[PDB]
């Protein structure tokens, strides 16, 4: 389990995208393939793609 | 789909549902092309998949049921989840489906075979029916227009080589989440694959254009 939270609130606009809120976190499935990572959120158990920049790793896993 | 209708059901035997194991399930739609083959879109792929043939209420078991373990994953090599660029995936399942009335194979396209803007298509699958609704239980389907490349020039790096522009943007029907992996039908014959568009659901959204990946779709099935 890789876990990520978010630094900044984000808003969907590509229907294959997470929405999510500062400090929510992720568990990350895929790195890519590209810029955009799948994640599962872990407020909302949706899985989508988030932008790489807005997320950073949680300090200890 | 929005605004759509219900399909006769069991007329579009080609249609497949996929749940998508990562936790709890994602769902996609996809459509048979040999009988132990399904096409879909790239970014329904994860862990383990399951195809259900042959539904139509997608949560009421029926007799014309198939559902089948997909053993193997083939995402096209290129996909990039920044442009969405070659959202193409084939399913290989574990054993063959049977044809039946209401299981069946579609067509896909010759590379050659280049679909222009202008043309109604057909799309249908299980997503849901309005930005904010549920999921349809019943298999759903909607008529859409063929645009212009320019038309979808909001999304980006659109390539009108790889890629269909589909819904004429004054109007409200679209594909939309949950229909991804479906195919698109112009006179009978899969041109594209639902793909993305705006989280609002304003059309045009984006398929794959099938045609172009005819020879990649030849390499995957002679090796397998």
């Amino acid at each position: 389990v890789t876990l990520f939270v978010a630094l900044y609130d984000y808003n969907a606009t590509r229907w294959t995208d997470l929405s999510f809120h500062k400090g929510e976190k992720f568990q990350i499935l895929e790195f890519g393939p590209g810029d955009w990572w799948e994640a599962r959120s872990l407020t909302t158990g949706e899985t989508g793609y988030i932008p790489s920049n807005y997320v950073a790793p949680v300090d200890s896993i | 789909i929005i605004g759509g209708t219900e399909c006769k059901p069991h007329s579009r035997p080609y249609m497949a549902y996929l749940e998508i194991v990562t936790g709890p399930s994602k769902f996609c739609g996809g459509f048979l092309i040999r009988r132990n083959f399904v096409l879909t879109a790239a970014h329904c792929a994860g862990r383990s998949i399951t195809v259900t043939l042959g539904a139509h209420n997608i949560t009421e078991e029926e007799d014309t049921w198939q559902k089948l373990e997909v053993i193997k994953q083939f995402r096209h090599p290129k996909y990039n989840t920044s442009t969405l660029h070659h959202d193409i995936m084939l399913l290989k399942l574990k054993e063959k489906a049977s044809l039946t009335l209401a299981v069946g194979t579609l067509p896909f396209p010759s590379q050659f075979n280049f679909v222009p803007p202008g043309r109604m298509c057909r799309v249908a699958g299980w997503g849901r029916t309005g930005v904010l609704k549920p999921g349809s239980d019943t298999l759903q389907e909607v008529k859409l227009r063929l645009m212009d490349p320019q038309a979808c020039s909001h999304f980006r790096d659109f390539d009108h080589n790889l890629q269909l522009c589909v819904g004429n943007p004054r109007k409200t029907k679209s594909a939309f989440k949950g229909d991804s992996g479906g195919p698109l039908l112009c006179a009978g014959v899969a041109q594209g694959i639902v793909s993305y568009g705006r989280s609002d659901a304003k059309p045009p959204a984006v398929f794959t254009r099938i045609s172009h990946y005819r020879p990649w779709i030849n390499q995957i099935l002679q090796a397998n």
